[PDB]
C-alpha cells in the first residue's frame, strides 16, 4: 500500500506539475487573435 | 540586470558612493566593495579574484556536503551517532565499523586514515599542480580561473552572454555558500550541534532558541 | 492487531505525508518538471 | 641552483608555467610562491624580505634552544626546575627559583619584574641600534640586513658565491626552523607534552599515536 | 484582534472551565508548525483543513 | 611648534634612534610617526584606505573605553545603581534581566527587553548612518570624507589651520591611545574576569603580586 | 523640494477642492505665508499687515506651546514610569512650593537633584529673566553673545535682521541658508506649532474633565480603550445593564 500510496503520489504531484507549469509557460500568447 | 559595467548595482545601493577606480565593473560579481584597498594592483587583484572563485566551488561543495549527510540521517540513512553531525564525521573512521557510505557496510568502509589521507595527498596535489601551472595530458591552453574544455561537458558555457550571467551566477553563489560555510563553523563551536540542528531548534521556539541564548556561555569567570 | 495498515487519518498530517520520502518524491517531482521548465525557457 | 630563470621552485615542474614576473629569483631562498600575492609592490616586498630573514633567525634561536632542555633531561639525566619549554616560564615561580642546570649557585633568580626590565631595555637598545643603522659613526653604515662588520667574526661573507649559497642556506634553515616551531606550538596546545616527550611517544606506536589519536579532544560540546 | 484578544477584554473561549467563558489569551502559538500544518492539511475528515 | 608634527623634522616612532623610516611618509596627515615596517602602506590609496581604517577605529574605541569604564566608575557602594552588569563585558546580559536594561537605577531610563528589537534598530540606524558617511547625504554631500565639518563641527572649532591640525595631531594620538587601551581591555577581560576598574584597584592593592605574571600559569596545557 | 505644494496658488487648503473652489478663498491669503491653507470663515485677517502682525502672534504662541507640549507630557511620564520628580502633572506641579516645597529637576540621565532655591527666587529671576528676553525682542537689542553658529558675536548683528526669524546667533547648526529648506522648515515650524497649541488646549480641557493628566489619560486610554475615553468618565459611576 505504501508503494501504491509513493506511486500515486508521484504521479499526482507530476500531472499537477504539468498543470502549474504549463499555464506559468506564457499562457495568455497562445490566442489566435491580435492583442 | 547590468552585472557588468558602471551601472551595476553596488555593495550598499543607493547609499553606495564612489566605487574604487581598480573596481571598474568588467569582472562578475563586482559590488565595489574594497574598503581595505587589497586590489589597487592589478596583480593582487587577480590573485585575489583566484582566491576567491576556488573558494567559491570549495563552498559550494562544502555546504552541500555539510547539509546533505544528516538530512539524509533524518531520512532514515542509518549513521549511527556522528556521521551525521558534519564537525564529528572525521571521528567516524576510528570505531568498529568503520567509515561506510550511506551507513551500508559495503560501502568504503574505510580503516586507515593515514591511507586515506596518503590517497588524498597525491590526488589532490596532481590535480591542484596541474590547476596552478595550466598544463596536463591531455589539455593545453585553458583559463586559469575559467577552464572549461572537459571542464565543461554539457556545453552549458558557449554565447558569451550566457557565459558572463553565469559566472554571476557562480560567484553569488559561491559567496552565500562561503557566508553559510562561515556560519557552520561557528555555530559548531558555540552550540555543539549540527546545522540542521540549529534550525530546527530555531523553528520550534525562534523567539528564544536562536543565538542570542549562546553569548553569555563564553563569559570569562574569575 | 490482525493486519498491518498505515493509519494515516486524522493526525493533521500534513499533505497526507507519512513517510518523508513522500516529501521527497513530491517536491523532487516537482523539481524535475520545474528544471525541464526552466532550462526550456528563452523560448517561443 | 637556487637563482636565475632554472631555480628551483616551490611546485618543482607545477610552477613552470605560472609565476609572478616580480619573483625573479633575485633573492636568497626564492621559489617563486606567491599565491596568495603579497608582495606585488616592490618595497613591500622588501620589507616582507627583511621580515622573513631576522624572523628565520629568531625561530632559529627558538628551535634550538626548546629542545636543548628536554634531550638534556633525556640521556645524561640533567635536572631543572622544569624541563619542557612551554611550562619554562612558572620556573621563576618556584620556591628555588630559576637554575640554570638545576643548580642554585647558577643564577638563582627569583625577581621576574626586575628581569622583564632588564630584558626590555637591553633587546630594545638592541632592536633600535638595529633598525636605525647606527649613529654618530658608531657603525653608522651598512645594509641592515646582512651586516657583516662588527657581526661575522669568522669572515665567513667573502667569496660572493659562498655568500649566495650560505644566505640559501640560511633562509632555508629558518624556514625548516618556522616549520617546526609551529609544530612545537601546535603540539604544544594539542598534546600538552614537550616535542621530545611527543617523539619519544611517537616512536613507540606512530600507528595509534599520530596526530588524528587527539583529533577529537577539541569537540565542542 | 490580536490585541483585543491579549489585551483588550479577552475573547470568548468555549472550552475553558465550567460551560466557557470569556478569557484573556495568555501565550498564543506562535509556532510555524502548528500554524501551517493547519494549512497544509486535508480537508477531509479528520483533519477538515483550517 | 607645527613643525614637531609635520614635515621631515616631525617626531618618530622610534625617537633618535630612526632614520631608515618609510619615503612615502612625507609628513603630511595626522601622527605619522613613520611605523611601517609591514611595509603595508606603501600603495598609496590602500594608504588612504588604511588612513580611514585608522580613524574610524580611533573615534569608535575612544568611545569604547571611556564606555567601557564609565558604568564601573558610577557603580556604587552596595551595587543597587547596576546589578553584575556594571562590568562591560557582561553589560550586554543587562537585558536579559527582568526589569530589562534600565540606563541607571532608575527604571524610568530605557527599561528595554527585547534584544531583537535592539539590534534590528541599531542595525537600520547604523546602516542609515554609515551609508550616510560613505555616500552623502542630510549631514553632507559633497564635504570631506573624515573631517566634514559643516553640522559635525557646531561650535567653531575648525578655524585658522594652524591649529587645525594640531589638534587633528591630538584626535589621532588620543585615538591610537584609546585602541591601545581598548585592546587593554580586551586582553584584560579574558584573562583575569574581572572589571578593569577593578584590576586598577586590584593592582593599587599589590603591584608586585597582582599582574599578569600572576595569570601566566593560567592557559597551561595538562 | 515640492515647495509647490505649500505655496504659489496651488497649495494645500483647509478643504479639499470639492468642497472649495479655489476663489472662495481670501485674495489676501494666496500663498506668500507658511501654512496658508486660506482657512478664514470669520474675517479676522483684512489685509497683509493685519495677517503678518498675526502672524508674528501666532508664531509665539506656537514657539511657546510646543516646548509647552513637551513640558506637560515629558515630567509627568518619567513620574509615572519612577522618576524622582514629585509633581510631573501639570495642573498640580505649582501647588508643590507653596509651602517652600521647591521641585526635584531631572537632568535626565545624570539627574534627579534637589533645586534649592524657592518660588519667590524662581518667579523674580523669571521675571527679570524673560522680561529682559522680550524687551530684547521688541528692541532687537542684545548686550553679549558667544554663540555657537557664530562665536562672539557684538551687538551689531541684531540690528537689519529679519524680525521673528532672527539667523545667525539663534541659527547654531544652521540648516536654513537655502531659502528652499528653510520655507519648508517654516512650514514644519508652524504646523507642528498648530499641532502642538492644539495639544495643549487638549491637555488642559482634558485635565479639568477628568482631574489627571494627559500621560495618564493615553496611557489609561491604550490600557482600556472602551473602558476609558470621553463617554466613559463623563457617566460618573457605571451603567444599567439592558438585560
Ligand atoms: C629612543 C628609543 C625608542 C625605542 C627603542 C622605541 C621602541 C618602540 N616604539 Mg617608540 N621607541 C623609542 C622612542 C620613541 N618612541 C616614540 C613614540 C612611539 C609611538 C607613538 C609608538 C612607538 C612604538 C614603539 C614600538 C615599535 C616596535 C614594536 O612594536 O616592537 C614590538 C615589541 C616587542 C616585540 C617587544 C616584546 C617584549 C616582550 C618582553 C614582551 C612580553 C612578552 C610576554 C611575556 C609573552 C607574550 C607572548 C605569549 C603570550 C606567547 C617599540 C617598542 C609604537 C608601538 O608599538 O606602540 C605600542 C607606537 O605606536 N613609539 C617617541 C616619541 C616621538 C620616541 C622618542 O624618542
Ligand atoms: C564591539 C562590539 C561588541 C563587543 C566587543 C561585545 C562583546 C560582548 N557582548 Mg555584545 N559585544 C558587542 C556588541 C553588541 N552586543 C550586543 C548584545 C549583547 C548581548 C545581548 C549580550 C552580549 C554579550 C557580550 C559578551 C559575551 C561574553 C563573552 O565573553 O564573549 C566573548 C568576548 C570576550 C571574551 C571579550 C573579548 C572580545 C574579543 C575576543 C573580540 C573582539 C573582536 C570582535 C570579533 C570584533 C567584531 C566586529 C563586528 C563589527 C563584526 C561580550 C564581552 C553577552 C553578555 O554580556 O553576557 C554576560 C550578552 O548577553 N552582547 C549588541 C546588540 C545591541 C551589540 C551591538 O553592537
Ligand atoms: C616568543 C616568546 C614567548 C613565547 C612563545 C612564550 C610562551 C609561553 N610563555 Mg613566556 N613565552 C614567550 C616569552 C616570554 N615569556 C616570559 C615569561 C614567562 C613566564 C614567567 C611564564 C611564561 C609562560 C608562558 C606560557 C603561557 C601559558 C600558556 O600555557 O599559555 C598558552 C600557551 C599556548 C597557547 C601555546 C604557546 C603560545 C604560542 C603558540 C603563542 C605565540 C604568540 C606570539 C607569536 C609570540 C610573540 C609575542 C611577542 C613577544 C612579540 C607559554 C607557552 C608561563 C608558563 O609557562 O607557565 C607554565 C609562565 O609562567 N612566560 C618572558 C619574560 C622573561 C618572555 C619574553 O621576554
Ligand atoms: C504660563 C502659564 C501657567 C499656567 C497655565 C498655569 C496654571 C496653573 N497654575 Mg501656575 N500656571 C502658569 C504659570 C505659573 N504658575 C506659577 C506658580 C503657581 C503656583 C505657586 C501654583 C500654581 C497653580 C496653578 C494651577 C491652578 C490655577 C494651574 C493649572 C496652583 C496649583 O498647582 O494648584 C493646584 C499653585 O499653587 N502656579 C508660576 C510662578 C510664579 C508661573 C510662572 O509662569
Ligand atoms: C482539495 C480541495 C477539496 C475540496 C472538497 C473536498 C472535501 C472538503 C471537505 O471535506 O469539507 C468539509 C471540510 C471540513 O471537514 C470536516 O472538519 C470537521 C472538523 O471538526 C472538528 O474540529 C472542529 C474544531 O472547531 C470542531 O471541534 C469539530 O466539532 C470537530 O469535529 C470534522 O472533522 C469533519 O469530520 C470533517 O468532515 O471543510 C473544509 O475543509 C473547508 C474547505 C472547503 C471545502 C469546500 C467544500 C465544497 C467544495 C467545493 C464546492 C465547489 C463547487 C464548484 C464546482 C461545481
Ligand atoms: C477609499 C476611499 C477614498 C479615496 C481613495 C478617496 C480619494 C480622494 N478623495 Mg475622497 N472621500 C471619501 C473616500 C475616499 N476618497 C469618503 C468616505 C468621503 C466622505 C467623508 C470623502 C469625501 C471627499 C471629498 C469632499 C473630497 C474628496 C476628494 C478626494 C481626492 C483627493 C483629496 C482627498 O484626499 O480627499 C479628502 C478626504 C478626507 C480628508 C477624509 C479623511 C481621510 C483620513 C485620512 C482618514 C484616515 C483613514 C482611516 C484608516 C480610517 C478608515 C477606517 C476604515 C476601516 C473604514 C482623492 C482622489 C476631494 C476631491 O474630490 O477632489 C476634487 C474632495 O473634495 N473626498
Ligand atoms: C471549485 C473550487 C475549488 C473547490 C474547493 C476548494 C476548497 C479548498 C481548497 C483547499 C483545501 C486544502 C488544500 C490542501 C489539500 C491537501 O494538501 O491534500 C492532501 C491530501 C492528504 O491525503 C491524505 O491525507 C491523510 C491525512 O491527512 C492521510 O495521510 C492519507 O494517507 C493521505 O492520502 O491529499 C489530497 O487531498 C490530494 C491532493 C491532490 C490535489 C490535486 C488537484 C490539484 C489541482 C491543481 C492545483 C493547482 C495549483
Ligand atoms: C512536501 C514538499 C512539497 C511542498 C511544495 C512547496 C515547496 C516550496 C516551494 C515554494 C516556492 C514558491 C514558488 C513561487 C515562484 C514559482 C514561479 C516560478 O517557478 O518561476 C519560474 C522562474 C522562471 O525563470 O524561475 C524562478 O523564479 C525560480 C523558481 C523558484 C522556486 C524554487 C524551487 C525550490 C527548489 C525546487 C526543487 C529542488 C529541485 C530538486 C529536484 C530537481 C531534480 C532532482
Ligand atoms: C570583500 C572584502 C573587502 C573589504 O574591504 C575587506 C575584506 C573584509 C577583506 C573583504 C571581505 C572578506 C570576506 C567576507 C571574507 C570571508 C571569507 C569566508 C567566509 C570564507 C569561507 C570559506 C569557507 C570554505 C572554503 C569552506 C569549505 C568547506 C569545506 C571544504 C567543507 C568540507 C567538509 C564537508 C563537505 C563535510 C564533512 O563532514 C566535513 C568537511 C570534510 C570539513
Ligand atoms: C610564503 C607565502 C606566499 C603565499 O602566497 C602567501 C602566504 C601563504 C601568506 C605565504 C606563507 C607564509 C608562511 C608559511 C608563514 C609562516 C610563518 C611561520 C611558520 C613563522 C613561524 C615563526 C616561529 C618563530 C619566530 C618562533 C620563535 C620561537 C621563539 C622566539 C622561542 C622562544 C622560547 C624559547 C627558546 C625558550 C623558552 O623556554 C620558551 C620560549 C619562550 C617559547
Ligand atoms: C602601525 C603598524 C605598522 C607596522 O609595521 C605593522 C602593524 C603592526 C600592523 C602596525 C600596527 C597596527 C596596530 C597597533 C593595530 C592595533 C589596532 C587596535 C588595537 C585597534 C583597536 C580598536 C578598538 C576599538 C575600535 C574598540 C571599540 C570598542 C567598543 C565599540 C566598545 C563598546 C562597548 C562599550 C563602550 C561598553 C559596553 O559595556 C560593551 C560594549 C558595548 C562592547
Amino acid at each position: 500500500m505504501l508503494t501504491l500510496k509513493i506511486f500515486v503520489y508521484t504521479v499526482v504531484t507530476f500531472f499537477v506539475g504539468l498543470f502549474i507549469f504549463g499555464f506559468l509557460s506564457n499562457d495568455p500568447s497562445r490566442n489566435p487573435g491580435k492583442g | 540586470s547590468a552585472w557588468y559595467g558602471p551601472d551595476r548595482p553596488l555593495f550598499l545601493g543607493s547609499l553606495s558612493g564612489e566605487p574604487p577606480s581598480y573596481l571598474t565593473g568588467e569582472f562578475p560579481g563586482d559590488y565595489g566593495w574594497d574598503t581595505a584597498g587589497l586590489s589597487a594592483d592589478p596583480t593582487t587583484f587577480a590573485r585575489y579574484r583566484t582566491i576567491e572563485l576556488i573558494h567559491a566551488r570549495w563552498a559550494l561543495l562544502g555546504a552541500l556536503g555539510i547539509i546533505t549527510p544528516e538530512l539524509l540521517a533524518k531520512n532514515g540513512v542509518p549513521f549511527s551517532e556522528d556521521g551525521a553531525i558534519w564537525f564529528k564525521a572525521g571521528a567516524e573512521i576510528f570505531k568498529e565499523g568503520g567509515l561506510n557510505y550511506l551507513g551500508n557496510e559495503n560501502l568504503i568502509h574505510a580503516q586507515s586514515i593515514l591511507a586515506t589521507l596518503a590517497v588524498q595527498v597525491i590526488v589532490m596535489g596532481a590535480a591542484e599542480g596541474f590547476r596552478a601551472n595550466g598544463e596536463a595530458p591531455g589539455v593545453e591552453g585553458l583559463d586559469p580561473l575559467y577552464p572549461g574544455g572537459p571542464f565543461d561537458p554539457l556545453g552549458l558555457a558557449d554565447d558569451p552572454e550566457a557565459f558572463a550571467e553565469l559566472k554571476v551566477k557562480e560567484i553569488k553563489n559561491g559567496r552565500l555558500a562561503m557566508f553559510s560555510c562561515l556560519g557552520f563553523f561557528v555555530q559548531a563551536i558555540v552550540t555543539g550541534k549540527g546545522p540542521i540542528q540549529n534550525l530546527q531548534d530555531h523553528l520550534a521556539d525562534p523567539g528564544v532558541n536562536n543565538a542570542f541564548a549562546s553569548a553569555t556561555k563564553f563569559v570569562p569567570t574569575p | 492487531l490482525v493486519d498491518d495498515r498505515m493509519n494515516g487519518d486524522g493526525t493533521g498530517l500534513p499533505f497526507g505525508v507519512n513517510d518523508g520520502i513522500l516529501g521527497w518524491v513530491i517536491a523532487g517531482t516537482l523539481g524535475t518538471i520545474w528544471a525541464i521548465y526552466f532550462v526550456s525557457q528563452k523560448d517561443l | 641552483e637556487f637563482y636565475g630563470p632554472d631555480r628551483a621552485k616551490f611546485l618543482g615542474p607545477f610552477s613552470e608555467n605560472d609565476t609572478p614576473e616580480y619573483l625573479t629569483g633575485e633573492f636568497p631562498g626564492d621559489y617563486g610562491w606567491d599565491t596568495a600575492g603579497l608582495s606585488a609592490d616592490p618595497q613591500t616586498f622588501a620589507r616582507y624580505r627583511e621580515i622573513e630573514l631576522i624572523h628565520a633567525r629568531w625561530a632559529l634561536l627558538g628551535a634550538l634552544g626548546i629542545l636543548t632542555p628536554e634531550l638534556l633531561s633525556q640521556y645524561a639525566g640533567v635536572q631543572f626546575g622544569e624541563p619542557v619549554w612551554f611550562k619554562a616560564g612558572a620556573q621563576i615561580f618556584a620556591a628555588g627559583g630559576l637554575n640554570y642546570l638545576g643548580n642554585e649557585s647558577l643564577i638563582h633568580a627569583q625577581s621576574i619584574i626586575a628581569t622583564l626590565a632588564v630584558q626590555v631595555v637591553l633587546m630594545g637598545l638592541a632592536e633600535a641600534y638595529r633598525a636605525n643603522g647606527g649613529s654618530e659613526g658608531f657603525l653608522d653604515d651598512l645594509d641592515t640586513l646582512y651586516p657583516g662588520g662588527a657581526f661575522d667574526p669568522l669572515g665567513l661573507a667573502d667569496d660572493p658565491d659562498t655568500f649566495a649559497e650560505l644566505k640559501v642556506k640560511e633562509i632555508k634553515n629558518g624556514r625548516l626552523a618556522m616549520f617546526s616551531c609551529l609544530g612545537f606550538f601546535v603540539q604544544a596546545i594539542v598534546t600538552g607534552k614537550g616535542p621530545v616527550q611527543n617523539l619519544t611517544d611517537h616512536l613507540a606506536d606512530p600507528t595509534v599515536n599520530n596526530a588524528f589519536a587527539s583529533a577529537t579532544k577539541f569537540t565542542p560540546g | 484582534l490580536v490585541l483585543k484578544a491579549l489585551y483588550f477584554g479577552g475573547v470568548y473561549d468555549t472550552w475553558a472551565p465550567g460551560g466557557g467563558d470569556v478569557r484573556i489569551i495568555s501565550n498564543p502559538t506562535t509556532n510555524a508548525a502548528i500554524i501551517f500544518g493547519y494549512i497544509v492539511k486535508s480537508p477531509f475528515g479528520g483533519d477538515g483543513w483550517i | 611648534t607645527i613643525n614637531q608634527f609635520y614635515g621631515p623634522d616631525r617626531n618618530k616612532w622610534l625617537g633618535p634612534y630612526s632614520t631608515n623610516t618609510p619615503p612615502y611618509l612625507t609628513g603630511e596627515f595626522p601622527g605619522d610617526y613613520g611605523w611601517d615596517t609591514a611595509g603595508l602602506s606603501a600603495d598609496p590609496e590602500t594608504f588612504k584606505r588604511y588612513r580611514e581604517l585608522e580613524l574610524i577605529h580611533a573615534r569608535w574605541a575612544l568611545l569604547g573605553a571611556l564606555g567601557m569604564v564609565t558604568p564601573e566608575l558610577l557603580q556604587d557602594d552596595d551595587g543597587i545603581m547596576f546589578g553584575e552588569s556594571a562590568i562591560w563585558f557582561k553589560a550586554g546580559a543587562a537585558i536579559f534581566q527582568e526589569g530589562g536594561l534600565n540606563y541607571l537605577g532608575n527604571p524610568s531610563l530605557i527599561h528595554a527587553q527585547n534584544i531583537v528589537a535592539t539590534l534590528a534598530v541599531q542595525v537600520v540606524l547604523m546602516g542609515l548612518v554609515e551609508g550616510y558617511r560613505v555616500n552623502g547625504g542630510p549631514a553632507g554631500e559633497g564635504l570631506d570624507p573624515l573631517y566634514p565639518g559643516e553640522a559635525f563641527d557646531p561650535l567653531g572649532l575648525a578655524d585658522d589651520p594652524e591649529a587645525f591640525a594640531e589638534l587633528k595631531v591630538k584626535e589621532i594620538k588620543n585615538g591610537r591611545l584609546a585602541m591601545f587601551a581598548c585592546l587593554g581591555f580586551f586582553v584584560q577581560a579574558i584573562v583575569t574576569g574581572k572589571g578593569p576598574i577593578e584590576n586598577l584597584t586590584d593592582h593599587l592593592a599589590n603591584p608586585a603580586e597582582n599582574n599578569a605574571f600572576a595569570y601566566a600559569t593560567k592557559f597551561t596545557p595538562q | 523640494p515640492d515647495l509647490e505644494k505649500w505655496y504659489g496658488p496651488d497649495r494645500k487648503l483647509f478643504l479639499p477642492g470639492g468642497l472649495l473652489d479655489r476663489d472662495d478663498v481670501p485674495e489676501y491669503l494666496n500663498g506668500e505665508l507658511a501654512g496658508d491653507y486660506g482657512y478664514d470663515p470669520l474675517g479676522l485677517g483684512k489685509d497683509e499687515e493685519q495677517v503678518e502682525k498675526y502672524r508674528a502672534n501666532e508664531l509665539l504662541h506656537a514657539r511657546w506651546a510646543m516646548l509647552a507640549a513637551a513640558g506637560i507630557i515629558i515630567p509627568e511620564g518619567l513620574q509615572a514610569n519612577g522618576a524622582d520628580i514629585k509633581g510631573g502633572t501639570w495642573f498640580e506641579t505649582g501647588a508643590e512650593m507653596l509651602n517652600g516645597g521647591t521641585l526635584n529637576y531631572f537632568a535626565v540621565p545624570f539627574g534627579v537633584v534637589q533645586n534649592p532655591l524657592p518660588l519667590a527666587a524662581v518667579t523674580l529671576i523669571e521675571i527679570v529673566l524673560l522680561g529682559a528676553v522680550e524687551k530684547f525682542r521688541v528692541d532687537g537689542t542684545g548686550p553679549a553673545g558667544f554663540s555657537p553658529g557664530v562665536g562672539k558675536f557684538d551687538s551689531d548683528i541684531f540690528d537689519g535682521l529679519d524680525k521673528l526669524y532672527p539667523g545667525g546667533p539663534f541659527d547654531p547648526l544652521n540648516l536654513a541658508d537655502d531659502p528652499e529648506v528653510f520655507a519648508e522648515l517654516q512650514v514644519k515650524e508652524i504646523k507642528n506649532g498648530r499641532l502642538a497649541m492644539i495639544a495643549v488646549l487638549a491637555f488642559a480641557i482634558q485635565s479639568y474633565v477628568t482631574g489627571e493628566g494627559p500621560y495618564a489619560n493615553i496611557t489609561k486610554h491604550l490600557s482600556d480603550p472602551f473602558g476609558y475615553n470621553l463617554l466613559t468618565v463623563l457617566q460618573g459611576d457605571d451603567r444599567v445593564p439592558t438585560l
